[PDB]
């Protein structure tokens, strides 16, 4: 049944296996011979299934690693809020904030590097941030410093605790596996306790302390009048004059007439005219909801007594048309291996996060946030660019697993072996999509150029020549922006802006949110995504499905997951393991990703922001030329990369000059990663050869004698240079512009 | 077909043998070692070229090399 | 927002924003210390 | 004097360049009340930039027609403090640590594993060894004149 | 004890020791002197 199980003092503490480096692999704890052990010790280091084989020892590491970075995280948290209590001008942009540029850091007076503190505003000098903290801590109440000095204090206690914890774990009270392999009390206890009482405990507090104090600050009450939010609990006086239904108490809400709470807990939707973000009212309700929710939802499985579900059961039980028995052996699959886990959870919090940042940029859920361009754009593309690189490694890890951890006899699948026996015809077919979407895609593109370079602007795929409308997009518009009217009458307005048809909001003579037009260029665009994600897919999905053998070679699993080639033999065999593909995929996601993050951009600081005048004229950003000018490359080229690259290159001598130096130092990079990836090992070693002899005339030689880089360790050092630098640029540019012209 | 050649530095640990993938190498009895044997390559139209065989061999250099060739369709690992 | 707390801070505008302005000096000059004179080499211990 | 260059105390463009900084410190140090730490922070970078532009006008260089202060390295007596007094100081210290490095590596050849001695360094041998580079120049020339120097 | 300071002579340690260590001089001594283009005690 159901038990806690442990283990006492399984480890002992002593910095003995501190002394001797790679105790955990005895091949690496015999010794250096060659300097490639020293590049051997980092890349096994975290490989736990590879130290043993016992479940036990794996999980216990697992465990402890957990609560490290736990820990890790609650120290970065601490950090951030004390540079918010001291170093910021957080007190100045509280009473101003739609004049006043955030900053959180200052920079010290020892070389020159003094220019860097900007005048962001205030009374103040230092570097704007784009975090995004201070509308977080104005949406929670926050009106001092000495709030965020004591958040700052807890947070350092309780990465103190959260390390103590992993200690504890690891060396005094380690768990057995029975207490890892139950996974209905672990679903029970994630599903009620830990997101419902959370997301109860949020309702609660905002309820509580958020809404009067922004109640309170909304109405224009200077920020060092508004009473203390332990006043609003004890003086119940207060809250009357606030909210009347609070003089009823809680007895409504036993009373089941739940009506009277109707004035702080609100269905109107929009956006706030005052600060230009949701209502927090509306916000509460939907804590409260899906505190409910949650709580209802946590009691599905049968956990030591009568009542629940057996997941096995689930499985097993399952009857469908195309289906069948199906879902047979998956339990003992899911429940054996953490790699399988491992890679469902980065699939599943990478599609989240992408989704996190377009709800996010599409209904700004904080005060003050629609106005701030900088912080939007750096949370759209920072999240965009973090679910990249987790859906990129949930494919890695399902190779792993695929490899190592498969076999048919003792633990055998019907599913898993149908989509085995097929693979040639999936593999085709995706390969016939992503052949004719890139054509059609691109030679859009190539044909519109071809066109106006002739002379012929009648000929194109425009909006004006020959028009290719998003019909469907459109329609779904249209049935939005109709939505509240008669088929959501609880709702007073629509969800959001964005949907064709509304009013326009903004808030301090710039431009909040406005309703987005869509033409051809949106088509274009959204086709090009399109086949990107379906190239992405159809790579990582041959890396998948051909790790355990192929065509070419029919024993790839007896050679591992992270093997070179196979020989010169047979025409080649270069970049025929998992690995590889992996790596080839990065490539792709990065190209998304980056044409992803400039379509938004472009498309946002064209149509949507601006200014306005007193009279009531909209003037953009750009002036509106994405509908004409984004629909060939070389208006891609000038319009985009040669005119917004303006503020980046003559940031010099200014607050800014930071960046210009990074919009360099990061294309170096790049070059760099290119000479990791056109060589070859054979041409390094015979140079230090040579450089060895010249070493070993003046008695200069090392015992650990030099090695060239293996094939692997090259790859994955010029792919990693190539995405930093190409990251870092992207960064500098996007955070230059908008920074200096927004 | 690549050609395989062995030489006299062959100290009979049968290593590249049982390495080959395609049943290339075999082993014959001879008279200048102390394991009394030596390796031979008979069936050389079905090497392939992965050069396992070079891989797994101990000596200064290898005693047995590959040289690649003429190809034909067993050597490209073609199965269609 | 029952608009007595609006007449306090009409009543109270000033010497606010000369809170904030000495706050915000302060956290500027927190980095300047040293430069400025005062928090030399002797009386750090246990200050700043 | 040298190539057709001026002596940067006379030249105007120096003059002009220095009045260029200290006006655009000034555009800034306006904003600021007389009595905040800013106002402090930037009277100090400009009392620093006078005292640099004073400084660069006593040691003797030569601003171009551009008004930038140039370097020679011909070896004129004039301007040895450029380059080549530096170059001796670098040279000194570069030789130094080779040849601490060098004598470390052949200290610690001598035992059965150094592979493990070099990845995991002792701390009293070196700290023996590191003071020694002091005299460097004299045991680089002794060893050369005997024939240790270079291995056979 | 023994152990401890085995440790604390590992290569990256040592490594960021010294090169912490000369940093903070090097920082430290163009402090005390802001700017130097040339050697002006001779
Ligand atoms: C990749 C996509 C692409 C596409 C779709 C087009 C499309 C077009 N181009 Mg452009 N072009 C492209 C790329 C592309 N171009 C590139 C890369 C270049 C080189 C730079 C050019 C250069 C170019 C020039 C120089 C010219 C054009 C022009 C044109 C038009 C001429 C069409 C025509 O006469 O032949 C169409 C011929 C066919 C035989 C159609 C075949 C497709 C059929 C419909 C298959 C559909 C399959 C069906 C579903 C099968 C199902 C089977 C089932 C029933 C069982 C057309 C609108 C011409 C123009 O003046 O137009 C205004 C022109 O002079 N193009
Ligand atoms: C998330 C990680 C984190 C990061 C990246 C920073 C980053 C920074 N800190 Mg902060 N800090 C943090 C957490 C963090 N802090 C925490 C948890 C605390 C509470 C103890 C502080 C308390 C703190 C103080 C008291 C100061 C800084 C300062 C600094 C800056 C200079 C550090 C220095 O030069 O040390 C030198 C390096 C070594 C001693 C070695 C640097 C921007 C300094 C500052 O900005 O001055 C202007 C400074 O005075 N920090
Ligand atoms: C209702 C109680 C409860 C709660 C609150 C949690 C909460 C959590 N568990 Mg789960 N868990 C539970 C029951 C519970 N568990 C049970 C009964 C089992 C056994 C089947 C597990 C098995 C389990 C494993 C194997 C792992 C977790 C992990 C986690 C953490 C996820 C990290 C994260 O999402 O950041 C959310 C961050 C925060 C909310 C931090 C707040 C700190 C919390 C509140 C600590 C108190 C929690 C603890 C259950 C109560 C203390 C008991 C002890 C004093 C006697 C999170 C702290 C993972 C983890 O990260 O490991 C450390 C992990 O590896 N859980
Ligand atoms: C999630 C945690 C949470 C917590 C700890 C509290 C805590 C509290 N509530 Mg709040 N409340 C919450 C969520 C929460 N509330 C939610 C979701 C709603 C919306 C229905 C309310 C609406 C509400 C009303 C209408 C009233 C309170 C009251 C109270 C206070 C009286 C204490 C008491 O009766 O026991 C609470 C329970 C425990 C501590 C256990 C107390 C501060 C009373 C009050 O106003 O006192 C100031 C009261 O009349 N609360
Ligand atoms: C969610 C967390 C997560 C976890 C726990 C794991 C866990 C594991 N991974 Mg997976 N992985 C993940 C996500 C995760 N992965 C993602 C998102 C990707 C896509 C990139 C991958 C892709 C991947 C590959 C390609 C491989 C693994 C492998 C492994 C194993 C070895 C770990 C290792 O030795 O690294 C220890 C740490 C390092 C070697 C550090 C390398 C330095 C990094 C790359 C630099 C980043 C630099 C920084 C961001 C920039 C600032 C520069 C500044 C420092 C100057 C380990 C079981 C390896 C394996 O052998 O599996 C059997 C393997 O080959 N993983
Ligand atoms: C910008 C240069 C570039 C280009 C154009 C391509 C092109 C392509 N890549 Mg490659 N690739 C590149 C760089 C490039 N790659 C780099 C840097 C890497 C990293 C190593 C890779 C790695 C890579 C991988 C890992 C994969 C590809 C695949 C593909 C193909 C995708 C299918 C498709 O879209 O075809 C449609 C055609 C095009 C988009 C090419 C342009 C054609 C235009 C429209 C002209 C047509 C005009 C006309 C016919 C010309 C006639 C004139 C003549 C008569 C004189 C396509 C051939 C994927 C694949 O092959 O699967 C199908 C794949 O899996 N590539
Ligand atoms: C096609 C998809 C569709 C969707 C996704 C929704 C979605 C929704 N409906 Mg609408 N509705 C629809 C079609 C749809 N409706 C149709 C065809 C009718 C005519 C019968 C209505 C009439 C309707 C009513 C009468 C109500 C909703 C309400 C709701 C909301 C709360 C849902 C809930 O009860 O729990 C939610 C936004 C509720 C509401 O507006 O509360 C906010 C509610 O009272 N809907
Ligand atoms: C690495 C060696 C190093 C050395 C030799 C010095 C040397 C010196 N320090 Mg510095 N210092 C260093 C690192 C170093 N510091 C570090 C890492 C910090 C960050 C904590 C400081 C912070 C610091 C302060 C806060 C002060 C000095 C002062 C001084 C001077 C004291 C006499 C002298 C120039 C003192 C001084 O004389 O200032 C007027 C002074 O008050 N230092
Ligand atoms: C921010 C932050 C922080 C803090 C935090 C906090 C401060 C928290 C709190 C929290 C809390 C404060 C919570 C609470 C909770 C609560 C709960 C969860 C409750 C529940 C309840 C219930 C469940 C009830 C029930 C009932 C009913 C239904 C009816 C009648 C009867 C009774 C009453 C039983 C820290 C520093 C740490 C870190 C960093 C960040
Ligand atoms: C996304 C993300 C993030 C964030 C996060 C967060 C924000 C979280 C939160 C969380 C939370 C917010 C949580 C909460 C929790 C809670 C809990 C866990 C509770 C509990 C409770 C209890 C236990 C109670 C009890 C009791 C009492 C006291 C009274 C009555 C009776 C009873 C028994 C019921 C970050 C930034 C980091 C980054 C990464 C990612
Ligand atoms: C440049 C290059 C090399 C040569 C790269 C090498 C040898 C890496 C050198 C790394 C550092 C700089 C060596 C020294 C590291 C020590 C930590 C130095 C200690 C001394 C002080 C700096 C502290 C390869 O070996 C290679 C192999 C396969 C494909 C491509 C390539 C490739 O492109």
């Amino acid at each position: 049944e159901v038990k806690i199980l442990v283990d006492r003092d399984p480890i002992k503490t002593s910095f003995e296996e501190w002394a001797k480096p790679g105790h955990f692999s005895r091949t690496i704890a015999k010794g250096p011979d060659t300097t490639t052990w020293i590049w051997n010790l980092h890349a096994d280091a975290h490989d736990f299934d590879s130290h043993t084989s016992d479940l036990e020892e794996i999980s216990r590491k697992v465990f402890s690693a957990h609560f490290g970075q736990l820990s890790i995280i609650f120290l970065w948290l601490s950090g951030m809020y004390f540079h918010g209590a001291r170093f910021s001008n957080y007190e100045a942009w509280l009473s101003d904030p739609t004049h006043i540029g955030p900053s959180a850091q200052v920079v010290w007076s020892i070389v020159g590097q003094e220019i860097l503190n900007g005048d962001v505003g205030g009374g103040f000098r230092g570097i704007q941030i784009t975090s995004g903290f201070f509308q977080i801590w104005r949406a929670s109440g926050i009106t001092s410093e000495l709030q965020l000095y004591c958040t700052a204090i807890g947070g350092l206690v309780f990465a103190a605790l959260m390390l103590f914890a992993g200690w504890f774990h690891y060396h005094k009270a380690a768990p057995k596996l029975a207490w890892f392999q139950d996974v209905e009390s672990m679903l029970n206890h994630h599903l009620a306790g830990l997101l419902g009482l959370g997301s109860l405990s949020w309702a609660g507090h905002q309820v509580h302390v958020s809404l009067p104090i922004n109640q309170f600050l909304n109405a224009g009450v200077d920020p060092k009048e508004i009473p203390l939010p332990h006043e609003f609990i004890l003086n119940r006086d207060l809250l009357a004059q606030l909210y009347p239904s609070f003089a009823e108490g809680a007895t409504p809400f036993f009373t089941l007439n739940w009506s009277k709470y109707a004035e702080f807990l609100t269905f109107r939707g929009g956006l706030d005219p005052v600060t230009g973000g949701l209502w927090l009212t509306d916000i509460a309700h939907h804590h409260l909801a899906i505190a409910i929710l949650f709580l209802i939802a946590g009691h599905m499985y049968r956990t030591n007594w009568g009542i629940g579900h057996g997941i096995k059961d689930i499985l097993e039980a399952h009857k469908g048309p195309f289906t069948g028995q199906g879902h047979k052996g998956l339990y003992e699959i899911l429940t054996t291996s953490w790699h399988a886990q491992l890679s469902i959870n980065l699939a599943m919090l990478g599609s989240l996060t992408i989704v996190v940042a377009h709800h996010m940029y599409s209904m700004p859920p904080y005060p003050y946030l629609a106005t701030d361009y900088g912080t939007q754009l750096s949370l759209f593309t920072h999240h965009m660019w973090i679910g990249g690189f987790l859906i990129v490694g949930a494919a890695a890890h399902a190779a792993i697993f695929m490899v190592r951890d498969y076999d048919p006899t003792t633990r055998y699948n019907d599913l898993l072996d149908r989509v085995l026996r097929h693979r040639d015809a999936i593999i085709s077919h995706l390969n016939w999509v992503c052949i004719f979407l890139g054509f059609h895609s691109f030679g859009l593109y190539i044909h519109n150029d071809t066109m106006s370079a002739l002379g012929r602007p009648q000929d194109m795929f425009s909006d004006t020549a020959i028009q290719l409308q998003p019909v469907f997009a459109q329609w779904i518009q249209n049935t939005h922006a109709l939505a509240p009217g008669t088929t959501a009458p609880g709702a007073t307005t629509s969800t959001s802006l964005t949907w064709g048809g509304g009013d326009l909001v903004a808030v301090g003579g710039k431009v909040a949110l406005l309703p987005i037009p869509l033409g051809t260029a949106d088509f274009l665009v959204h086709h090009i995504h399109a086949f990107t994600i379906h190239v992405t897919v159809l790579i990582l999905l041959k890396g998948v499905l051909f790790a355990r053998s192929s065509r070419l070679i029919p024993d790839k699993a007896n050679l591992g997951f992270r093997f070179p080639c196979d020989g010169p033999g047979r025409g080649g065999t270069c970049q025929v393991s998992a690995w590889d593909h992996v790596f080839l995929g990065l490539f792709w996601m990065y190209n998304a990703i980056s044409v992803v993050i400039f379509h938004f951009s472009w498309k946002m600081q064209s149509d949507v922001w601006g200014s306005i005048s007193d009279q009531g004229v909209v003037t953009h950003i750009t002036g509106g030329n994405f509908a004409q000018s984004s629909i060939t490359i070389n208006g891609w080229l000038r319009d985009f990369l040669w005119a917004q690259a303006s503020q980046v290159i003559q940031s010099y001598g200014s607050s800014l000059s930071a960046y210009g130096l990074f919009f360099l130092g990061a294309h170096f990079v790049w070059a760099f990663s290119l000479m990791f990836l056109f060589s070859g090992r054979g041409y390094w070693q015979e140079l230090i050869e040579s450089i060895v002899w010249a070493h070993n005339k003046l008695k200069v030689a090392p015992a650990t004698q030099p090695r060239a880089l293996s094939i692997v360790q090259g790859r994955a050092v010029g792919v990693t240079h190539y995405l930093l630098g190409g990251i870092a640029t992207t960064w500098a540019f996007f955070l230059a512009r908008i920074i200096a012209v927004g | 077909s690549h050609s395989v050649k062995i030489y006299d530095t062959c100290i009979g640990c049968t290593q590249c043998v049982r390495a080959c993938p395609t049943d290339v190498l075999e082993m014959i009895p001879w008279d200048g070692c102390k394991a009394k044997q030596i390796a031979s390559a008979p069936r050389t139209e079905d090497c392939v070229g992965c050069k396992r065989c070079e891989s797994a061999c101990p000596t200064d250099f290898l005693s047995v090399r590959v040289y690649l060739w003429h190809e034909t369709t067993r050597s490209m690992g073609l199965a269609y | 927002v029952i608009d007595e707390y609006l007449e306090r801070s009409k009543t109270n505008k000033e010497l606010n924003d000369k809170k904030r302005l000495a706050t915000s000096g302060a956290n500027f000059a927190r980095a300047f210390t040293v430069q400025f004179g005062s928090c030399k080499f002797p009386e750090n211990f246990t200050g700043c | 004097d040298i190539s057709g260059l001026t002596p940067c105390k006379d030249s105007k463009q120096f003059a002009k360049r220095e009045k260029q900084q200290i006006k655009k410190l000034e555009s800034s140090l306006k904003l600021y009340a007389p009595e905040s730490a800013p106002a402090l922070a930037l009277n100090a970078q400009i009392e620093k930039t006078k005292r640099r532009f004073d400084n660069y006008g006593k040691y003797g260089l030569l601003c171009g027609s551009d008004g930038l202060p140039h370097l020679i390295v011909n070896g004129d007596q004039r301007h040895w403090g450029e380059f080549i007094t530096p170059g001796i100081l670098f040279l000194y210290i570069a030789g130094w640590i080779g040849w601490v490095g060098r004598s470390y590596l052949i200290a610690i050849s001598g035992e059965k594993k150094p592979a493990m001695k070099e990845i995991i360094i002792d701390v009293p041998l070196a700290s023996r060894i590191i003071f020694r580079g002091f005299i460097w120049p004299v045991a680089a020339y002794r060893e050369f004149l005997n024939g240790d120097l270079i291995a056979k | 004890m023994r152990d401890l300071k085995t440790y604390l002579s590992v290569a990256p340690v040592i490594s960021t020791l010294w090169f912490a260590a000369l940093a903070g001089l090097l920082i430290e001594i163009n402090r005390l002197f802001p700017d130097a283009l040339i050697f002006p005690f001779f």
